[PDB]
């Protein structure tokens, strides 16, 4: 009757590389994006709140600890 | 870096 | 219990999951948009040739950057070439608008040139006098020396010089000139009669004369006439023609302004009192039959 | 005594709902910059009346000011475009390479690092001059061409996010020919930063060493394979994982057509493949900083 | 101009 | 006898009165002058030429500048084309060593033959290469001590007004074997020479009128009037030495003073004929 | 007894012979005529004193244009004499010109102007002629004009007489003379008349106011009607003849000087005389009449 | 008498020979050139002198 | 001379 | 000629 213990322990094991793929693509796209100051009539202006990912990177392996 |  | 829940989770892990990999095709098509640099709105032309007028009468239709290469020269170089409607090649190689560059530069400077060129032609600059020779002399076809004033009131005039010849720099690149080939700027390199002292008018030609810099003291004065109006001109116990004098805004000036109390500015003393400095200034040559 | 607090696990809704809506501010700002791209960006760098074989003939015809010049380092070639250093060490210094902004994307492909590429240089406040330099990569073939007219001198100037810099200068320098891979050649270094190019990174010790050296490597970007790591999987290559075009070995020591990070410290879980692929300089602060400002200057030898 |  | 031989002579008195009278009628007429002006005039030899002139020789011209007319000596080929002689040498019968006027007004002798030297006033030069817009060429004639002859022609030649001392002008230089010494010669050593020697845009110098770019007088110091530059390099009314080739030592002031054209020959050999005349452009091909 | 006359007309029938022989000859000599070839200096102006004002300082033949409206012609330039400036109005010689001439003739002018040197290619040397009457004339009237007249006797001394106005009128008036502001070793002859003469005598001999009279045109001071007596047929050539003369530079040409009644063709001096310094009997070798301009 | 006649004879005669040395002089410059000769008047002085006697 |  |  426990089907939701296996069913979890892996959909937060799986928010984990949700993270890292997001976090990598935030930066890529920042990168790009400033890549076409020196090509475009204008570059969009933007500051990249890894902070916002840390904590909340940070309250995920809080959990970590039961099962 | 290096690779090992 | 409460799995409907995880239900709801699971599905919107899949939904930017699948929103991802379209995300990175954006990311590619945008990559692409960002290869070429910015547009450079400054071109050089196609042509060469002996000169800008040899370039007109191979069909150049547009004032602007040439390359060129005397029949003197071992090396191309660039040139702002000034084509009129009528078919005519200018070679321009002095050119003043704003004060933007200094022209108290020394020998070298003078003789490899300095400034920038612009196919708008909206820049200053000295193409260097070993340039000016090369040209001038490269061929027998004599060139005349066309030079174009502006006031700063609009008002503009000209004065051409036959058989324009530059020496080579083993003679200080020394200015020479048939005659006055006419003009409603008057001739200035034949001097000018400041009144007092007769030896004034002979004192202040031009025709003749070695170029002289603060470095490089070439004139008929005891003194260093460079040094002391800051530029570099052909210089006699000074001039009467100045074109390559200092910047003076609005024209009028007074000796107070100036450094070591002479006129040292931008002055043509047959068309306006030394005491006024120009707006504008060209000096540029084109071959003499181009005229008769 | 069974399920304690499962419903207190919203630790983790939280967490959907904050990408759900980043998600959405990405995607936009995406298609804002789609939108300013539709017109591109210009400059009118006027050119100055001197020029030379190259930057040190130039200050030496009176060419004193640090801007854009036309040199024609042989008549064989056409005349171009390369932004002069008339100040620092004497001035007299070709631009080879350049990052300061990241304005210019330095992962590219075999022939744009061939032909060259970015922004040489750029209009000042309220001048008619391009006086400022951009992040450019001059050509491999007219590097090239340019280190083997005679012997040449490479300085290499890097700046960190906190305004300290230091250098490190190869009094010899040459790359050879597309045939030859291009393959780089230095020696006689002395500087402030590490001899990364000769000696490989100084934290590693043994072949993990001695594989970082970039010294008698030949170049190699995504699309050519050049580098002394000697394997079979494809996804496994120093260039696709660290930046842009460079003479890898077994990798790096020095990475200066790298990514370029803003605010230089960074993080594998930042890097697109897990690797060290900012502009570094391992031998000065490590794999996990990427400079500021990245520089590489030639200028002939003593002769 | 003139120098004396 | 008586009244017999008285008679005689007496008959013969009467008869010999009439002789002298068909004597006296003999003797009236002067010497025949060979010297003859013709009856047609212009504005210039080529002018006259276009009215039907069928020969070398003098006629009186009036340029539209002029307000008096003054004789000349036209050269007419065959080709039918007018040339004006401004100046022309042969032997050492004149002495170019004349003073402004002289050389303004003009001196020698005029000779329908053309086998008199002379410089037709400058004044005159003067009015008529410049008497309307019609552009004139100046051509050169020179002959070496050997017969062998050469040309030199310019463009737009013209003289200018008194109040600007005559100056030479001209366009260019159109051609011939003679080479272009109104453009300087390279004398070797200072590089300047080919500069100073120049003379295109010079004014006329007389020892009593100093126009040259020397500190000295050109002028004084070669026995001559021309249109000097810190000298010469072409010296037509120079000092006429036999033989043509001649030493500084044979030269007073110890430098070349002949009649020298550098491009042709060397400045210590000096011609043997010379001539300088006009002639309108468009003859000219 | 006295019948040596056969001595006299043996030498007179004589002579005819020698005569008619040196005619017939000159008849000869006269088949071909005598050239010359006077080139033209290339410098000319009103007359010789604008000449030599514009660097002409040789004396001899140059082309003078008085006046645009006039043809230039030919004249002999005296730049020696007393500053230069002369223009040569008449010269006597040589007697290489007959001076008894017509009207005609001596309005046209007649003689040669000049002739060539030793061996030269330029007639610097003059000769025996008179310019123009209408010349002479026309000249006179641009402005003041002085009168210069030399003599030479056969002896080699020379005088002079100078006056400081000439002028003569035109053909209408006779070419009426009048002189003044004389000055000179020769005598006042033009004003004065002979100072051999007196009363009414000398008087009629007075040459100033008087009119032209050529053997053809009677125009003297000798009011009469006997046709055979006049001024000019009698005294040479065309003068300004009052009840006849004082001076007559365009007389005939006696050679020696000395001459007499019994060889005058009429009688009369007529011959080159200027009565107020040798007498009527002395014709002199040299006579010549040059002028120049002024200023007032 | 008849002695009166010679004497008339000698005076159109010494003129004749005058009017012609003078005529052949005025030849010198019109014709090729002109003869010399000189008047021998004192043939007829001394001629002339001999008949006053009578 | 005059005429007597 | 020229005049040094
Ligand atoms: C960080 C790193 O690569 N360390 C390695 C170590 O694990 C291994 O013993 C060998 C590499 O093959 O030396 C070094
Ligand atoms: C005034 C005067 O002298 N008149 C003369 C007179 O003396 C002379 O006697 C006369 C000739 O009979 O000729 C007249
Ligand atoms: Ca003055
Ligand atoms: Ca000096
Ligand atoms: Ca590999
Ligand atoms: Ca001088
Ligand atoms: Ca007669
Ligand atoms: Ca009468």
């Amino acid at each position: 009757v426990i089907e939701k213990v296996q069913h979890i322990q892996l959909l937060q094991k799986n928010v984990r590389a949700q993270l890292v793929d997001m976090k990598r693509l935030e930066v890529d796209i920042d990168i790009k994006i400033r890549s076409c100051r020196g090509s475009c009539s204008r570059a969009l202006a933007r500051e990249v709140d890894l902070k916002d990912y840390e904590d909340q990177q940070k309250q995920l392996e809080q959990v970590i600890a039961k099962d | 870096g290096h690779r090992p | 219990t409460h799995d409907s829940s995880i239900r709801y989770l699971q599905e919107i892990y899949n939904s930017n999951n699948q929103k991802i990999v379209n995300l990175k095709e954006k990311v590619a098509q945008l990559e692409a948009q960002c290869q070429e640099p910015c547009k450079d709105t400054v071109q050089i032309h196609d042509i060469t040739g002996k000169d800008c007028q040899d370039i007109a009468n191979k069909g150049a239709k547009q004032s602007g950057l040439y390359f060129i290469k005397p029949l003197k020269a071992n090396q191309q170089f660039l040139v702002y070439c000034e084509i009129d409607g009528s078919g005519n090649g200018w070679t321009v190689f002095q050119k003043r608008l704003d004060g933007s560059v200094d022209f108290k530069k020394n020998w070298i400077q003078y003789k490899e040139g300095f400034g920038h060129l612009s196919p708008t032609g909206t820049t200053e600059f000295w193409l260097g006098n070993e340039k000016i020779h090369l040209i001038s002399t490269q061929s027998a076809i004599p060139y005349a020396l066309r030079v174009e004033l502006e006031d700063w009131n609009g008002r503009t005039s000209t004065a051409d010089y036959a058989m324009f010849k530059v020496g080579p720099e083993a003679d200080k690149y020394r200015l020479t000139y048939a005659y006055f080939a006419g003009g409603d700027a008057g001739d200035a390199f034949d001097g000018f009669d400041f009144g007092d002292d007769p030896s004034d008018k002979f004192f202040t030609s031009h025709n003749g004369m070695q170029f002289s810099t603060w470095d490089n003291d070439n004139d008929k004065f005891e003194g260093n006439c460079a040094e002391q109006d800051g530029s570099g001109w052909w210089m006699n116990k000074c001039h009467a023609g100045h074109l390559n004098g200092v910047y003076y805004q609005g024209g009028t000036y007074s000796k107070a302004s100036t450094p070591n109390g002479y006129d040292n500015g931008i002055i043509w003393a047959t068309w306006k009192t030394r005491w006024y400095s120009m707006k504008k200034t060209t000096m540029k040559i084109i071959p003499f039959n181009r005229l008769t | 005594v069974n399920s304690n607090i499962p419903t207190n696990l919203r630790v983790l809704r939280s967490i959907l709902e904050n990408l759900r809506s980043k998600i959405q501010k990405l995607e936009s700002d995406v298609s804002a910059q789609m939108e300013y791209c539709r017109t591109p960006c210009t400059v009118s760098c006027n050119i100055p009346v001197v020029s030379g074989k190259e930057c040190e003939e130039i200050i030496r015809k009176g060419g004193e000011t640090s801007e854009m010049y036309l040199i024609q380092p042989d008549s064989s070639v056409k005349p171009y475009r390369v932004y002069c250093d008339m100040n620092t060490e004497n001035g007299g210094w070709t631009v080879i390479q350049n990052r300061q902004d990241g304005s210019v994307d330095f992962g590219r492909k075999w022939d744009p690092y061939k032909q060259g590429f970015g922004n040489v240089a750029t209009n000042t406040d309220g001048k008619n001059y391009c006086g400022l330099p951009g992040e450019y990569w001059l050509g491999n073939d007219k590097i090239s061409q340019l280190t083997r007219m005679g012997p040449t001198e490479l300085l290499i100037e890097m700046e960190d996010w906190k305004g300290d810099k230091v250098k490190a200068h190869y009094g010899g320098f040459t790359v050879q020919n597309e045939a030859n891979k291009y393959q780089i050649s230095v020696n006689k270094y002395r500087g402030t930063a590490g001899n990364a190019l000769m000696d490989g990174a100084s934290q590693l010790m043994g072949e993990n060493r001695t594989m970082t050296i970039h010294n008698g490597m030949f170049f190699s970007t995504y699309d050519r394979d050049n580098d002394g790591w000697l394997t079979s999987d494809p996804r496994k290559q120093c260039s696709k994982e660290d930046g842009g075009g460079w003479w890898y070995n077994r990798c790096h020591a020095a990475n200066p057509n790298g990514r370029y990070y803003w605010g230089g410290q960074y993080t594998w879980d930042m890097a697109k493949h897990g690797t060290d692929d900012g502009v570094v300089w391992m031998n000065w602060k490590g794999s996990w900083y990427s400079m500021r400002k990245m520089s590489m200057k030639i200028r002939p030898f003593f002769p």
